[PDB]
């Protein structure tokens, strides 16, 4: 069909470039304008720049004329985007779009962090309940996550395929190694028989893990 | 081929200026039928309903998969352009020179 | 440059009525005769969505109340069945002159009927390292916030979470003791607004 693929998410040190991507689905790289949009902690959306694979012309916003510089191949169907001599808070996820008139497929933004401390997988341990089997409507159980670097975890349950009317909990920062709790209200009749399961992936590390909820 | 497009229209792209002298309207199309004919029909500011020239191989949507280009030889004054049945209808205001 | 006026700073909806967001551009967007603002609504960990494309026209396949409002240089976005669906911050966009940036935003909050809250209490799993993994996600209550009390048997080994507007809010609590101090005891509770309590013996 259609849609954008931007690559990975990655942590970085001061003073370094990053090459970020974006990839096509269902549509060549040159039918349209392209992007990157920025977007920090509550700090909306900021438009960087579109490029053009057909001329291979691109224009900015000049106040970031200095950091990125939007490319694309036609060889692989995708726009890149090196962001370099970054700073501390060069911080923020950066996203890739594709119209002219009103940008409608949009890439799952990818999370750059510039920081010194370098990266640390998770903790991802499975929480089973206890005597809880009184639900008006739904069985509750969850999974948590503890102690991680840059903050992206996509936390998908099952590896998403029910009622995944999941809940996924904000992160907290207590020291220097990030937070984050899982929770899944799967049906009733829908649990210690057929099995559940809490995929965790964290982006910046290149680890995924995917862990035991046993029933207890 | 035959019956025109039903759905809206939109312009993805620059409208170039291109030096032989023709506009070169890229468009993709988000609608019902997607083999249809594409409804262009420029007019004039008033509708005595036409003023310009078809320059394409005589083209059609058929794709949302590709944008449909477009080349029309326009006249070297103020018009308007259009694109699309009345719902959603591309009515661009190309009354430059 | 070129500057946007997105201006309810943050409203709050009923379920039932005309939201109205507006947004209001420096200098001119009207190109090809036709005005260029668009309008988005990005919603909690995901990439905006475009909603109305030229000021007025209605998207690929957008529900109907949700329809532009606007002149050369001065807009507004609607939407008047305002359902459970519509929990996001709005944007507005410009694509004529090369500043195609986008305003502030508008955080839609939408009024539900009032919250009779879950609570999933979690004791730390079959911890061979480290300490006490104390959870109790307390699920889908609307009134944004409650707060909720650790009875041990704290302060310094609390941590709560949030949970944004869709699956009603939710909350997450944790209590992180060491492995000497969660077995020193023998009972632990979640507290929250009467009373209500999910217990839980370490034991069982």
């Amino acid at each position: 069909e259609v849609q954008l693929q931007q690559s990975g998410a990655e942590l970085v040190k001061p003073g370094a470039s990053v090459k970020l991507s974006c990839t096509a689905s269902g549509f060549n790289i040159k039918d349209t304008y392209m992007h990157w949009v920025k977007q920090r902690p509550e700090q909306g959306l900021e438009w960087i720049g579109r490029i053009d694979p057909a001329n291979g012309y691109s224009k900015y916003d000049p106040k970031f004329q200095g950091k990125a510089t939007i490319t694309a191949d036609t060889s692989s169907n995708a726009a890149y985007l090196q962001l370099s001599s970054l700073t501390s808070e060069d911080t923020a996820v950066y996203f890739c779009a594709r119209d002219y008139e009103g940008f409608a497929y949009w890439g799952q933004g990818t999370l750059v962090t510039v920081s010194s401390a370098k990266t640390t997988p998770p903790s991802v341990y499975p929480l089973a309940p206890g005597a809880a089997a009184a639900t008006s409507s739904s069985v509750t159980l969850g999974c948590l996550v503890k102690g991680y670097f840059p903050e992206p975890v996509t936390l998908t349950w099952n590896s998403g395929s029910l009622s995944s009317g999941v809940h996924t909990f904000p992160a907290v920062l207590q020291s220097d190694l990030y937070t984050l709790s899982s929770s899944v209200t799967v049906t009733s009749s829908t649990w210690p028989s057929q099995t559940i399961t809490c995929n965790v992936a964290h982006p910046a590390s290149s680890t995924k893990v995917d862990k035991k909820i046993e029933p207890r | 081929s035959y019956s025109m497009c039903t759905g809206k229209f939109k312009v993805v792209k620059e409208i170039a200026e291109t030096q032989h002298g023709t506009i070169v309207i890229r468009v993709q199309y988000e609608g019902d039928g997607s083999p249809c004919k594409i409804p262009f029909e420029i007019m004039d500011l008033e509708k005595r309903h036409v003023l310009g020239r078809l320059i394409t191989v005589n083209p059609i949507v058929t794709e949302k998969d590709s944008p449909v280009n477009i080349e029309a030889e326009p006249p070297f004054g103020d018009s308007y352009i259009i694109i699309g049945v009345e719902p959603g209808q591309l009515k661009l205001n190309w009354f430059k020179k | 440059d070129i500057v946007l006026t997105q201006s309810p700073a943050s409203l709050a909806v009923s379920l039932g009525q005309r939201a109205t967001i507006s947004c209001r551009a420096s200098e001119s967007v009207v190109r090809y005769g036709n005005s260029f603002m668009h309008w988005y609504q990005q919603k909690p960990g995901q990439p905006p969505k475009l909603l109305i494309y030229r000021a007025s026209s209605l998207e690929s396949g957008i529900p109907t109340r949700f329809s532009g409002s606007g002149s050369r240089t001065d807009f507004t976005l609607t939407i008047n069945p305002v359902e459970a669906d519509d929990v996001a911050t709005y944007y507005c966009q410009q694509t004529n002159v090369d500043p195609w940036a986008f305003g502030g935003g508008t955080k839609l909050e939408i009024k539900r009927a009032d919250a009779a809250p879950t609570v999933s209490i979690f004791p730390p799993s079959s911890l061979t390292s480290g300490g006490a993994s104390v959870v109790c996600f307390l699920n889908n209550f609307y009134p944004k916030d409650i707060n909720v009390k650790w009875k041990i048997d704290r302060q310094n080994g609390v941590l709560n979470s949030w949970t944004d507007q869709d699956s009603t809010y939710s909350m997450s609590s944790t209590l992180t003791l060491t492995k000497d101090e969660y077995e020193r005891h023998n009972s632990y509770t979640c507290e929250a607004t009467s009373p209500i309590v999910k217990s839980f013996n370490r034991n069982e």
